[PDB]
């Protein structure tokens, strides 16, 4: 329940992804859990909202993250790769240009178990999650943010 | 299948973070299955 970034594990054990706990809601990407219930301690986190097109899912309540990239500043990926300590990677995002507007995108390539790691602005607010993107051989992840 | 979570740290901006990566500008399309694809 505590605020923070979390690893998403499955059972040996394997880290399949990452998520963000904020205001009592766990946020991660749909392709990490497919909406399956999550265990935390002796408790169970049930899914509340999910959307395959946005590739997002929230547990225990509605999506709470609403900060956005300002389009000009450097951001930081708080990557939590499997078997490694949480680390911040600063970068200047590129841009996914779509017919429905522009989306920030980071040209950083980390192991698949890092999907769901938060991207932060300078104030420390989560502006999106890492792990849905395109290949240009170099992988580029959209900064995926939900709607609160 | 036992899916569970473990806390890995605080959500915090770090001043001594490693800095890398470029900033490509790309035309993409997003389909109904959440997959982005390149567009020409």
């Amino acid at each position: 329940t505590t605020d923070g970034v979390y690893r998403v594990m499955t059972r040996g054990s394997t880290q399949v992804g990452v998520g963000v706990m904020q205001e009592g809601v766990f946020h991660t990407m749909w392709h990490v859990t497919k909406g399956a219930a999550l265990r935390s301690g002796e408790g169970r986190l049930d899914p509340y909202w999910g959307d395959v097109k946005q590739d997002l899912v929230s547990y225990c309540g509605p999506w709470k993250l609403d900060a956005a990239w300002d389009g000009l500043s450097e951001v930081q990926l708080l990557a939590v790769p499997p078997g490694e300590r949480a680390k911040n990677i600063q970068t200047l995002p590129g841009i996914f240009k779509t017919k429905d507007g522009d989306i920030g995108a980071v040209a950083l390539d980390y192991p698949a178990g890092t999907s769901g790691s938060p991207i932060l602005d300078k104030s420390g607010r989560v502006i999106g999650l890492y792990g849905n993107g395109v290949v240009i051989g170099s992988y580029v992840s959209a900064i995926t943010q939900g709607k609160r | 299948v036992d899916m569970y979570i473990e806390r890995a740290g605080d959500i915090t901006w770090e001043k001594d973070a490693e800095v890398t990566g470029n900033s490509p500008r790309l035309d993409v399309a997003l389909d109904e299955s959440g997959d982005f694809s390149l567009v020409e």
